[PDB]
Formats: structure tokens, C-alpha cells, sequence
């Protein structure tokens, strides 16, 4: 869950 | 306990070792996912919006304002099928073991989730609704633009978002619509708007929705919350189906027509802060 | 058992140590592994396709989609004369053993095999095709464009794949066409499109197929399934063949003139998604 | 591993001791067996055709020997239902063991596979066709006699295929189309063409097909291949059926109506030498 | 096996 | 077969 949110920010189209 | 070893487990919860791989493939494939920001939840979550007017030891009677509350729920299930019909019976997967099955199934299940999710989530068409959606929010606040692809219309489209003090972030245009976007160039400032190499319209990334619910349309996003919980969870199937269709007209009788299916119930939630724009064709 | 040491075993099947190098030469040379995809197979595999519906425990849904089942088969052969060139069995083959043999005809036999795969794969002029081919898919699904090499015509060509929710990946066109690719000067923006240094049209790599059956046109590709399987067979016999020519007028008999032949039959299959585009000139 | 003792094994292949008696009865009950020629195989096999000539002499001329390669595909199937329900699986099967179960089953499953082999063999009205059939051969090579039961026409069917290709052999005819053949008579000599005791029109054996399709129909075949592998993997599940129909006009519900069922799967395949006669009336 | 059994119980020839 | 798969993915013009 928390690791998924961390991966999301890395694997986003626009990193923020 | 289980890892490689064997594969004779009919029912079972997937381990977090395998949950992150399957969700990683879902993240890239889904269009709404790529754009949104995913805070963690359980079964439900209660979120509040708005700010307030606050002075320091004086206070005049003004700026009381409104505060809004909101909660979210409802799931998004999808079927694997593909692997099951290609690779039949358990003894055949005994050689593959637990680790081998998931990697081989990886792209099929991940491709399935986003197709159904976007068909109901963005455009409110697919039969798995939950109120909160892109197309539904546009019915509340009319952000409609006519069917002409010129720079001034995209500027006017972004200007409608600006009217309610909000910034543009990304875009959603159909793959078929990609032809018309590239052939738009201004006479005075001789430069191409939509760049082919770096997929972006106005220096803002466009993401190509594969669903067939659009024609000449553009959707815009920014502050958006998708959520995810629990596990994908697999069940082996040797039983009759109602949902699927076997080529001509009959159904997928798994023990009738010798196949071996798979069920994968993922839990995904959505939340919308509202004020999202859309261009659509007018024509006549 | 076999490695270096000696050469004598006439018939047999290749080791994996000497299969991968000769097969690597086929892959890099051919205009299909460069621009395509791969999976393993066992004799004649069967593929299943298409996405199922699945509800989220609320309502079954009124969409109702179908499932498609498919397969692949058929293999190719090659009997080269290159071993007759390098004949000397008493001295050379003892020194060359089972290692230097394949190194001397590493380019050849692989050469003949790679050319014919594309001959009966991209086009369908050959006499060992197995249905599925790019030319045949164009005959089924009409994507043929008639016009010169203008920017808008290249965009139009690409847009046919986009029209059925599919993305373009790379290009197939011969070296003779390169001259007409140079003159693509746009009326607006960058005035170029085609990159001169790196062989790419729209930032998509152009592959130079040097066939005799392509006049002046472009094909797009990016959704193949090539399937190689089984270690290749080798045979050594000095014999009469029904077909083929000895020198100029007469049939190739071994007792007349002492040649020696080498066979390599590699089993290989293809598959297509049945949506590929083509461009040609206007008949006037 | 298993011999007799017990039965708590729903899935898996049969022991070849208990398999081979069923195939005996399949062959005995089938008319296509009596017409055709068996051969051994495994899954899918290639085989050669036609006679050969004797060398060794000084040679003067003679005709050349025709050779051709044929491949075989497609699998059979059977949901048994009726016996599994009547002997409530598991604990009743424990008393009946592994052995006495299949001994009791043998009769009806063999007849069931027979019925489908002939129904989808001589004609297209059967559910599972594989590629070539006797009806389809008649459509390609068109030879029809229309509405005749005289003495001459009987010779014409034989003469049609005793001209293109060689040698006529066995006949086929249903029970309803039987008395009319007995009623025929020769004006020269007092004797019947069709004999009541021995089923032979021109002294070649005839067999009785029970399938209610034809009205006036007769066909000839000599060389014909019937193919079985002999793996009848049994799988037992108790869920809703498609093919099985309960009592009146209701879908068979094995969970609701507390029954139990077994499924068997054979390997039926044919190939046709394409030259067969036909007879059928028209009138108006 | 199957071919021999067939030939043993075939109507044609024998 | 398995080594072939690795080489096919590696030795390709598009995406490595």
C-alpha cells in the first residue's frame, strides 16, 4: 500500500 | 510459506511479493491511473475539503463560508481467462510452479483491468458505476467546446478551467484523434502545437485512451485521487459462466468445453474534486 | 559428447552451443526479428485472445464480448552447396571437426534462410507461406494509399492504424526509396521529417528490406509473433537430386561430378493481428 | 499406481487395461469402422498413401507410383451424466471400485461415440466436423442419380466410380429405406437384388444406419481411414450443463437437482479419398 | 493393436 | 529456446 504510493510517484508521467 | 516449489492452490490470496508487479503493469496501462495521485486507504476513507478565514484576536463578522465532507467506496473486478484457456489443467502448471504462473499471466490481467476501469471511470458507460467520474462532473458544470481543432479553441478550453482558478496539467486524446492534432500550425508564430516525439499538446502530456467511447475529443485532469486496497486474489475455475460468450452464441461452460479459467478480484476506489473540462464534436 | 576433436557423424542434430550463433546471424540480418516479437513454442502451439467483461458484484452488464482461438504451423528447409566448396574430408574435416565446420558456413545457410522468411512473410511471392502474412492482411483489410511522398500522405498512412486504435512502431522500405524520402519538405515547422543520419521517418526506425518485389512505397509494422523452435538438423550425403543443375544443361548427379551437400532445416512460424498499412503510387 | 480397491479419484487418465475394451465396443457398434481401415497414432500423425510397383527387372515402361502425405487433427468429447447420477459417486464408487465402474459404463459410452462418429462422418448434420466428409466430397465431385429404384441405376453408381478411380465396395442404407429394395425384381429371372437374409445389393455387404436424416439415399466407399488414439481422460464435476437437458424443457442443474456426472473424451479423426457416389429424389 | 483388432472384426475381406 | 528468447528481446531495433 505505502510502497505502491512510493512507486506511483516514481512511475508517474509527471514526477512531483 | 509458498514461493516457487509447486502450484496446486485453487483458492488463495496473492502475497505482496506478487501484488506490486501486477499493479505496476496496471499503473502504466491505465490512463486515469498515470494522471492521478494515489493515497492509501482500507475499505473506506473520509476526506474533507476547503479552508477558512482566520484573524488574530480581532474578528469582524464575515467569511464564515462552507465546509464539505465526502467518503468513497465500490470495487473494480476483472477476469484473466486468456492464460487459463491457453494453458490447461493443474499438473501442466505444477511444472511452472507459483512464480512462473504470475509472470506469464502478468500482461493479460493488467491489460484487462484498465480497459474496464476507464470505460466506466472516465466516460460513464460501462456497467460498474460509482457516481464520481470525469464525464459525470461535466454534466454538473458545462465545460463544452465545439468541434474545431485550432489553437484558439484549446486556449479557450484551458481558459474555462482558468475561470474557476484552476491550472491545466495533462491531456487525454484518442489514438484516432492523433492525426488531426499534429496538423495545426499558427500563421504568425510558425510552430507546431502537438509534438509527435514528446507526446504533449501545449507542453502538457497527452495520454492515449484505447477505449472506443470518443471520436474528436479532449479531456483534461490535474488534482485527482484514485485509491487501491488489499490484493488481486486468485481462484481457479472449472465451472459455468454467464458473463462471457463462446464465439458464436453459447456460453463458456468450463467443464462442458474443457477449459480451466481464473478469477482475480481487485479492489479499487475513486474520488473527484470537480472542475474538469472536455471538448466534443458539434458538426451539425 | 561432440565439441571439437573430430568430424565424421554424417547425420544428426545441432548442439545448442552451435545453434544460437548461426541463428543469431538469421535474426540480425532479417527484417522481421529486428522489427517484430518472439515467444517459444513446442511443435505447433495454440493462442487465445480478446478481453472478458467481468462485473464488480453489482450488475452483470449488457456489453457481452467474445473469445477468439488461433494457432500456428509449418517449417522451412535449406540444402546449400557450400560444403562442396570446402570439401576436403581427409585433411580439412579432421582439422575443422564439429566446431570450425559451422564457422565457415555461419554466414551462408543462415543467409539463404533469413532472406526467404521475409520473402514469404512481409510479401507473399514465395511458395512456402502459411496463410498469415502482411500482404495478405492488406488484401483482407484495405489500407492502400495512392499518392506521392508528401508530409500529409505520411501522416495519412500512419493514421490508418490509429483509426482502429493501434499505434505505429517502425517502417519497412527499400534503399531505392531513400531518394524520395529526402525531398519531404514540409510547408510549416521543421521542413524535414525524415532524419538523414539516423534512418528514421517520424522518430520511428526505418528498416531497409532489399527485395526485388518493392517498387516505391512504405509498410508499417509493430505487432508480430515469430516462433522459432527445435535445434536444427544436419545431414551429409553425396547423392543425386531431382531438381537443381550440375553446371549449365544437365541434372546434378554425384557419381558424375564429386560434390558434397549440406542441409539445415530450421522450423519457424509467424502470426499477425490483421491491421497493417501500405502506400503506393497513383496509376495514371 | 491404482489397481482396483477404491475410487476417490475424480480427475486423471484411465488405466489402459480398462480403456481398450470400450474401444472394442466403439468399433463393433460403429458402421464407419466396418466401412473404414484403422491405424495406430499419437495425438497428430503424418502417413503415406497408395500402392507400389516391383523393381528388379530389366525395365520396359509401366505406370508411375503416386504418393501423398496426410495429416490428422481434432478431438472428440462426451458428458456421460446418466450413470454417475445413478450411483452417487465417491462412496458408492468405493463399493464399485475403480474396475467395476468402467465395466458397467462401457456399453453406453461406446454407443454414444459411435452415434456421433457416423452422424458427423457420412454427412454434415453431426455436431463435430473436422474438415472432410462424404457429403462434402459429393458437393465437389458431383455425381447424382435422381429418384430411381430400377435395376439399371444400381450399376450407374458403381460405374461412376468404376471409371474415375477404381473398384466399388460396401453400401449404406437406413431401416426405412429397406422394404423398397426387397420389392425390386429382375424381368428375366425370378430373383431379388436386395436379399432379406444377407444385406447385399450386388453381393457386397450393406450396413444399417439408425440416424433419422435420409429418405432415399445410397453411397459407395472402399478405401477410408478411421483413426483413434485411446486416451479417455475422465473428469467429474457437478455444475450446470449446456448439452444435458433434464426431464421436460429445463436447463440441467446438477447443484439444484442433486446429481453427479462424468465426462469422457476420445480422439475421432477421418480422411477421405475424394470420389464417392450419391442418390436423392426431387419430384417437385 | 487397434488395426489388428479392426481387421479381425471387419466385415470387408476376412 | 530460453537463450533465444533473451537474445530476441536484446538484439532488436525497437526498445532494448
Amino acid at each position: 500500500p505505502q510502497n505502491l504510493a512510493e512507486i506511483a510517484r516514481q512511475k508517474r508521467i509527471i514526477k512531483n | 510459506p509458498d514461493n516457487v516449489m509447486m502450484h496446486e492452490k485453487k483458492d488463495g490470496t496473492l502475497m505482496n511479493e506478487f501484488t506490486t508487479p501486477i499493479l505496476q503493469e496496471v499503473m502504466e496501462n491505465s490512463k486515469i491511473m498515470q494522471l492521478g495521485k494515489y493515497e492509501p486507504m482500507e475499505g473506506t476513507e473520509k476526506k474533507f475539503t476547503f479552508w477558512a478565514d482566520k484573524p488574530g484576536a480581532y474578528w469582524v463578522g464575515e467569511g464564515q463560508k462552507i465546509e464539505t465532507s465526502k467518503a468513497t467506496w465500490v470495487n473494480a473486478t476483472m477476469r484473466a481467462f486468456k492464460l487459463g484457456v491457453i494453458l490447461p489443467v493443474t499438473k501442466e502448471f505444477l511444472n511452472y510452479t507459483y512464480s512462473q504462473f504470475f509472470e506469464e499471466m502478468k500482461p493479460m490481467i493488467a491489460e484487462a483491468f484498465y480497459k474496464k476501469f476507464d470505460e466506466a471511470g472516465i466516460l460513464n458507460q460501462g456497467n460498474n458505476p460509482f457516481g464520481k467520474s470525469i464525464a459525470q462532473s461535466i454534466e454538473k458544470t458545462n465545460k463544452v467546446i465545439k468541434g474545431d481543432f485550432t489553437q484558439d479553441n484549446i486556449i479557450d478550453l484551458e481558459a474555462l478551467l482558468e475561470d474557476d482558478e484552476l491550472e491545466a496539467n495533462a491531456f487525454i486524446s484518442k489514438t484516432q484523434n492523433r492525426s488531426l492534432l499534429r496538423k495545426i500550425v499558427d500563421p504568425e508564430t510558425k510552430e507546431r502545437i502537438y509534438d509527435r516525439n514528446s507526446d504533449s499538446l501545449d507542453g502538457l502530456p497527452v495520454v492515449n485512451l484505447k477505449s472506443s467511447n470518443l471520436k474528436r475529443g479532449e479531456l483534461i485532469t490535474g488534482d485527482f485521487d484514485k485509491l487501491i486496497y488489499g490484493i488481486p486474489q486468485l481462484i481457479e475455475y472449472k465451472i459455468d459462466e454467464t458473463a462471457q460468450l463462446s464465439t458464436v452464441k453459447n456460453e463458456d461452460g468450463t467443464p462442458v468445453n474443457l477449459f480451466e479459467q481464473d478469477m482475480v478480484a481487485l479492489r479499487a476506489t475513486m474520488h473527484v474534486a470537480l472542475h474538469i473540462a472536455d471538448d466534443k464534436a458539434f458538426a451539425k
